[PDB]
DNA sequence: AAGCAGTAGAGCATGC
DNA sequence: TGCTCTACTGCTTCGATATCG
DNA sequence: AAGCAGTAGAGCA
DNA sequence: GCATGCTCTACTGCTTCGATATCG
């Protein structure tokens, strides 16, 4: 019946990082993200969406407790996406350079998405993560939230960029990273979402860990949102 | 050619004896030569309805034809199947048929020879058409009609011999006098019986060839070849209606327009445009926006690349697979490539893989091209012609995925009995005939409408299985079949 | 697509 | 304050219509 | 332009 | 040096049939 989903997404100044040829991370993600919220909203269906932005300069946040909870804005509540949704999307050149975390999102959408199922009948809750994973992280409490995210159910499909391990342009069935985009930071990130994929949901968190590349080549994103048939 | 039609003259012998039962009380062959005629062309109205059929009793008493020849006498001309034709043709059955054709025209006469084959040579001459086969079927039982005269004998082969070299072919069913294969006498010269080949066997079928589509094959930077796409399984459907005017039954010429700009006044195209509305706001374009936004590639086939013919899973399936071939018309020297990357796909059992755009604007559409090679034996069966077959793949949002979330077994004893069932029902399973009867009995609803006959002759329904022939012939192990592990067991 | 059938246009030969 | 009719109804499959080679 | 069961609003109790 | 007269060949459009996409 009614879907309910949730976009959470790194707009940070490495997300904006130069360009060594290619492109810019947080330009790859708009790409893709404009992708699917136009299949969404030109597909006429019955689903609602809700936007969550980190990696901006302010803090308008309906939670924002000390040095934690900065750069983080809710842009939209659930909503039946029109036009202003996607003009939310392609009119904001800014990436606004202040980054401080990755994993405050996720918690944050949860809040809102508890707020948002008032009396509104939801089958699924299915929140996608781009995050170019640069930040350090925050480790005050882990088994509570990864408790909550295995009792509620709910679903956290996983776009990671183009770094996984010649004219490497977007995606054309050909490599994954150009020559080298990883570093000490980037291998502790993908080491610590594995994990926590891992013992969260399974081998399945193996297959979600989508790159940037193949996302755009896929269908990837579309994932238990259709019924049968 | 490719619009040249079969040509059919039926010759009938109506000379002394076939008017006469043979002294026999079955069935005379004179209604066996009309029933015979009648069924060809009720085969052919609607399997061939654009062929030629005439017919032309010889030997009769008096005489009509262009030619003013004696005891000739030709009934109908060189046409279509027409409905008034036969519904003429069908009342010479019977006793009263039979003195029908005594007033009519009358039997019995001094039967001549090869004028009556110079009367079928004048029908044949003035066809203003183009026609491929050229066949006299001639419906008679004696052996000499020269008994007395020699020179008549040498010369109706002499005028054999002249339909035999400017393409007129002719085949006699020969009537059985006693009913047997007794005649083994001297017209095999003249020649190049079983007629259930005319009585019945071809009840629904259709004529016809064509390319629909002759495309150019690339090898994806400037090496560029000719191919052509046949069909093999077209899914062929009863012609659409007409509309009609039931007064005088005349067709009534329909016309369409659009007009009313809620004043009066019409609306020539160039003054309407084409909109989308997305719930609240519109989206509006021009005609040739609208179809331009589909435009991908030029038309033909692009490849990319070779996969084996085994990691391609042949149920993945959307639509009917096409048949190409290398047309020398395009380019010179295309055979010989495809023959050579024929044979090594076929010795390294390797296929290619294309993306196709069949028309001047059309989205662009991944293909597989598997090969194949033909077959051929003495007796010339033909089930693969040698080329190549286009499968067509789907992209990503042809598949459904389905729920899948249930999994129980059982006891690996029900096989033995179910693989002796199968083997109970084992037979060949096909070449031909599982013809569908909504078609089929419609085309006999509009026989018995244009020949107001009796009834709605019923189709036998070939589709349907037989079970009173399969439940007695598997038996008495239904019952344990059904009750081993499995009654439902309230 | 397939067949055909009808006309436009260019080049040789002529005239003032 | 409790279980069958009922308005809808999304879909699905021919049947008529229009385009293109 | 026609049917087939699925999913919430009415009628007698 | 300019205008006309005459033929043949290749381009081009029409007609019929069949297949495909679309809209109820």
């Amino acid at each position: 019946n009614k879907a309910a989903v949730v976009l959470c997404m790194d707009v940070g100044f490495t997300m904006s990082n130069s360009i060594p040829g290619i492109e810019s991370p947080f330009e790859q993600a708009k790409k893709v993200i404009t992708m699917f919220v136009q299949r969404q909203v030109f597909a006429e269906n019955k689903d609602e969406i809700a936007l969550v932005l980190f990696g901006t300069d302010g803090t308008d946040n309906p939670l924002s407790g000390g040095d934690q909870y900065q750069n983080i804005t809710v842009h939209r509540h659930l909503m039946l996406p029109d036009f202003d949704l996607l003009e939310d999307i392609e009119s904001k050149i800014q990436p606004g350079s202040q980054q401080a975390d990755f994993l405050d999102a996720l918690i944050v959408s949860m809040d809102v998405i508890q707020h948002e199922t008032i009396g509104k009948k939801f089958e699924k809750r299915h929140i996608e993560i781009f995050t170019d994973l640069s930040s350090r992280f925050s480790k005050s409490q882990l088994d509570i939230i990864i408790h909550s995210l295995k009792k509620c159910d709910i679903s956290l499909q996983f776009f990671l960029p183009f770094s996984l391990g010649g004219p490497f342009r977007l995606g054309g069935h050909g490599p994954s990273f150009p020559l080298k985009g990883i570093t000490e930071q980037q291998k502790e990130g993908l080491e610590i979402v594995k994990m926590v994929m891992i013992s969260l949901e399974g081998e399945d968190g193996l297959d979600e860990i989508y790159s940037f590349s193949e996302s755009l080549r896929k269908l990837c994103v579309f994932k238990k949102i259709e019924r049968h048939s | 050619k490719y619009s040249g039609r079969d040509s059919l003259i039926f010759l009938v012998d109506a000379s002394k004896a076939m008017f006469e039962s043979q002294s026999e009380d079955e069935l005379t062959p004179f209604d066996m030569s009309i029933q015979c005629i009648q069924s060809v062309y009720i085969s052919k109205i609607i399997s061939s309805d654009r062929d030629l059929l005439a017919v032309v009793f010889y030997g009769t008493e008096k005489d009509k034809n262009s030619v003013n020849f004696k005891n000739i006498y030709v009934l109908q001309e060189l046409d279509n199947p027409g409905a008034k034709r036969i519904l003429e043709l069908d009342q010479f059955k019977g006793q009263q048929g039979q003195k029908r054709f005594q007033d009519m025209m009358g039997h019995g006469s001094d039967y001549s020879l090869s004028e009556v084959l110079w009367v079928c040579a004048n029908l044949f001459s003035d066809v203003q058409f183009k026609m491929s086969h050229k066949r006299i079927m001639l419906f008679t039982n004696e052996d000499n009609p020269h008994g007395n005269d020699s020179a008549k004998a040498s010369r109706a082969r002499t005028k054999a011999g002249d339909l035999r070299d400017t393409g007129i072919f002719l085949d006699l069913m020969h009537l059985k006098k006693p009913g047997g294969f007794d005649i083994s006498l001297f017209y095999r010269d003249i020649i190049s019986s079983k007629l259930e080949d005319l009585l019945r066997k071809v009840r629904a079928k259709e004529t016809r060839k064509r390319a629909l589509s002759r495309l150019k094959l690339k090898l994806n930077k400037d090496i560029v070849i000719s191919v052509g796409i046949y069909n093999l399984v077209q899914k062929a459907l009863k012609p659409p209606p007409i509309k009609l005017y039931r007064e005088t039954n005349e067709p009534v010429k329909t016309k369409t327009r659009t007009f009313n700009t809620s004043t009066g006044g019409l609306l020539l195209p160039s003054d309407t445009k084409r909109s989308q509305i997305y719930g609240s706001r519109q989206i509006i374009l021009e005609k040739e926006e609208t179809e331009e936004l589909k435009r991908f590639d030029d038309p033909g086939l692009m490849l990319m690349g070779f996969k084996p013919l085994v990691l391609l899973k042949k149920h993945h399936y959307l639509r009917p697979s096409l048949f190409v071939y290398p047309e020398e018309s395009l380019v010179i020297g295309s055979s010989t490539l495809f023959s050579a990357l024929l044979i090594k796909c076929l010795e390294k059992e390797v296929a290619a893989l294309c993306r196709y755009t069949p028309r001047r604007n059309i989205p662009p559409y991944f293909v597989a091209l598997v090969p194949q090679e033909e077959e051929l034996d003495d007796q010339k069966i033909q089930v693969t012609p040698p080329g190549f077959q286009l499968v067509f793949l789907p992209f990503a949002d042809d598949k459904r995925k389905m729920p899948f979330t249930e999994k129980i077994m059982a006891t690996p004893e029900q096989v033995g009995k179910m693989k002796a069932i199968v083997e109970k029902l084992r037979f060949t399973y096909r070449s031909d005939s599982f013809e569908n009867p909504v078609l089929q009995q419609h085309f006999r609803n509009l026989e018995a409408l244009a020949l107001d006959l009796m009834e709605p002759e019923q189709a036998v329904d070939l589709t349907l299985p037989k079970v009173e022939a399969m439940n007695k012939r598997l038996g008495s192990l239904v019952d344990e079949f059904k009750e081993l592990v499995y009654p439902p067991d309230y």
